[PDB]
């Protein structure tokens, strides 16, 4: 999901 | 490292994480689709930078991201609309959801509206400082989804963090000459505003949850509806 | 008007005193359908409304309140009110809800009906936050109050003034326990954080009951009805 | 409505 891609950076 | 942090320096990490304040893009003719399209479009971009905000909020990032998607996915709407509201406080009768969209109470949002009203005069009665807004946030953000999280589970950090952001509220009270009754009072009273707060953001889905009708929605948007349904 | 010049220890026992019964579910069991188990529930939640009216009467305070303003509020905690007795009986219960001493339910009970064991797990996780806390019966019914005349508030000085002295009992119950001044509001913080939590189940529970009343199928009393038509 | 009348009786 995008919330997690969003986290990761 | 979150358990470390003074109470000045729990304020001050809070201060400096605060997001900005964007801008819509308002202008001339105004659909309620229109209007409805502009207000979507800006807490699209508030996300990405509620989601920066996030990791800098003391114990966050000490957590799996796993209960990082969990907390947002569950609070971000509050924390948006906690947002306004503080921001909407010095202008009596009308929601401020960006500096060039100033919104007064003039299909069923005007309920949405009313409450956010109420909570600004509710903010603005009890004169709220900054230093506990951005205390108050932070506490939505590590409560909001505390409670519907296996047994490798310290969610004991979470509420460690939350204990030592009631002191630090205590500490803001005990500054300003409030006396040990008043500040218990009025640390119980900005607390039971949160139970408004969590209402209004479930009231909030629920009508985004219909729109999801011909009123565009981004990727992001449509990922944090998918997890209150 | 006259709840403010009670003390803490009167505050207490009034509370105390006010509490309403606990009632029975319909006996005869026979395991559970979908259209049963909630004829059962919303039959039980009738029931305890009445309770709840005159339980709210015997509030200190609540009765200097307009009729309207006596009304929106309960029209607005009401599943919140009932939502907290039963994860409060339901403590001593791990695992299981007590909706009635004739009724006591598990997770897998909750698959019966669709999306109730969301709510389930919502209602066991409360009781099991209130177990390890150790709550108290003085502390129950101090948040039971406030959520009465809290949840609708914002939707009004006297109220506030009422719930500022409703707050001063919880502290006066903790520091009774020998609790210090950091665990006193620490605690307070958590307890009052817990409410967050129960009206977020209230609202996920209110679109279960008004789809309820939509399906036509279990059937809701007009009292039942009228306490939802509030929110819609 | 039926609460109006609980709350008076
Ligand atoms: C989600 C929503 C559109 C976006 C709104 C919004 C946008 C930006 C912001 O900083 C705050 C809020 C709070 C209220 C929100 C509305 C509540 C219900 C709604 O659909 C209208
Ligand atoms: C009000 C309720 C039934 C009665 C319950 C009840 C009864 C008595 C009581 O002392 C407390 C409670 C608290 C929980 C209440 C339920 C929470 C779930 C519920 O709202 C329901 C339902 C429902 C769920 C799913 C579907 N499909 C339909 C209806």
């Amino acid at each position: 999901k995008i919330l997690h891609r969003l986290l990761q950076d | 490292l979150a358990l470390s942090l003074t109470a000045d320096q729990m304020v001050s990490a809070l201060l400096d994480a605060e997001p900005p304040i964007l801008y819509s893009e308002y202008d001339r003719p105004f659909s309620e689709a229109s209007m409805m399209g502009l207000l979507t479009n800006l807490a699209d971009r508030e996300l990405v930078h509620m989601i920066n905000w996030a990791k800098r909020v003391p114990g966050f990032v000490d957590l799996t991201l796993h209960d990082q998607v969990h907390l947002l996915e569950c609070a971000w709407l509050e924390i948006l609309m906690i947002g306004l509201v503080w921001r909407s406080m010095e202008h009596p009768g009308k929601l401020l959801f960006a500096p060039n969209l100033l919104l007064d109470r003039n299909e069923g949002m005007v309920e949405i509206f009313d409450m956010l009203l109420a909570t600004s005069s509710r903010f603005r009665m009890m004169n709220l400082q900054g230093e506990e807004f951005v205390c108050l946030k932070s506490i939505i953000l590590l409560n909001s989804g505390v409670y519907t999280f296996k047994s490798l589970e310290e969610k004991d950090h979470i509420h460690r963090v939350l204990d030592k952001i009631t002191d630090t509220l205590i500490h803001l009270m005990a500054k300003a000459g409030l006396t040990l009754q008043q500040q218990h009072q009025r640390l119980a009273q900005l607390l039971l505003i949160l139970s408004h707060i969590r209402h209004m953001s479930n009231k909030g889905m629920e009508h985004l949850y219909s729109m999801k009708n011909v009123v565009p929605l981004s990727d992001l948007l449509l990922e944090m509806l998918d997890a209150h349904r």
